[PDB]
């Protein structure tokens, strides 16, 4: 009845999509305890600007 | 009550005349808590190598004595390895076991005051007539473990009277009562830790008020020794050694 490009279409989509969401922060982030970490695989300081 | 021995670390003080043990303002050393804490990073609690009994140079009371002082973060900086951890770590915070001992006998007299008093600013005589804007060297800011004598014990050398001194936790020695006086005080200051060097959180103050006497005969000489010990000490924000 209607050619199928047009039933899957997506123009028309009026929402935004969002990949980020507002928490809430009335306060500083804490700090949590931490021990020494001697391993390969995981590299925290490491980034790609 | 009259007998009482202090075991810190891997140090152990005898006494057979004390007067009780004073707990400056009702409060034991204690480590800095998860809430009033600010700095991060993990502290070093080094315990028995630092939290014991470092005995300071001896002072001789005469007829004539004044009255000396010691800045305490001060007095250790540079002896032990509570000292190394001052000079190393940006941060401190401790509290202190002080013992001060003087023994003399049945015969002598006299009175010792012992107080402790928190920011212990020291003022000059301002050139005598009180126009001149001076200062306090560092030599007498902060004297070290040699301790530095009163020039105006009535005012404490900082404008303020030395018979109100009691406010503060204090003890005395007297000659025919005790020989030593014992004052536990707990860290003081308005921030969780401060710097070693830059900042003198109490001093000790040792004045006569009832001068010291005695019969020619009788040994002369009767020494005043200090003997100190840090408790609960934390430091924190690891560099190199900075001696000032
Ligand atoms: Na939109």
């Amino acid at each position: 009845d209607r050619v199928a490009d047009v039933i899957e279409s997506s123009i028309g989509d009026s929402v935004s999509r969002a990949l980020t969401q507002a928490l809430p922060a009335p306060t500083g982030q804490n700090t949590q305890v931490s021990s020494h970490r001697l391993d390969t695989g995981e590299v925290p300081a490491l980034q790609a600007a | 009550d009259r007998v009482a021995q202090l075991t810190i670390g891997n140090s152990t003080i005898t006494t057979q005349e004390a007067a009780n043990i004073i707990v400056g303002y009702g409060e034991w050393p204690s480590y800095c808590s998860d809430d009033d804490a600010t700095a991060v990073d993990k502290p070093t609690r080094p315990d028995v190598s630092v939290n014991r009994f470092y005995t300071l140079d001896t002072k001789l009371w005469e007829k004539s004595s004044k009255g000396w002082y010691w800045k305490f973060p001060d007095v250790l900086t540079e002896t032990g390895v509570f000292g190394q951890n001052a000079q190393f770590h940006y941060l401190y915070r401790s509290g202190f076991c002080i013992h001060v001992q003087c023994n003399a006998s049945k015969f002598h007299q006299g009175a010792l005051l012992v107080a402790i008093l928190p920011e212990y600013v020291i003022g000059t005589v301002a050139g005598g007539t009180g126009t001149e804007d001076s200062h306090p060297p560092y030599k007498q800011t902060q004297p070290g473990a040699d301790g530095f004598e009163l020039q105006h014990p009535y005012v404490l050398d900082a404008g303020i009277p030395i018979s109100q001194l009691t406010v503060c936790p204090h003890q005395w020695i007297n000659l025919r009562t005790n020989n030593c006086a014992t004052i536990i005080v707990p860290y003081m200051n308005t921030l969780p830790f401060d710097s070693a060097l830059n900042h003198c959180n109490f001093g000790l103050l040792v004045v006569p008020i009832s001068p010291l006497d005695f019969d020619q005969g009788a040994t002369p000489v009767i020494p005043i020794t200090i003997t100190l010990a840090p408790m609960c000490s934390e430091f924190a924000g690891l560099r190199q050694a900075v001696t000032q």
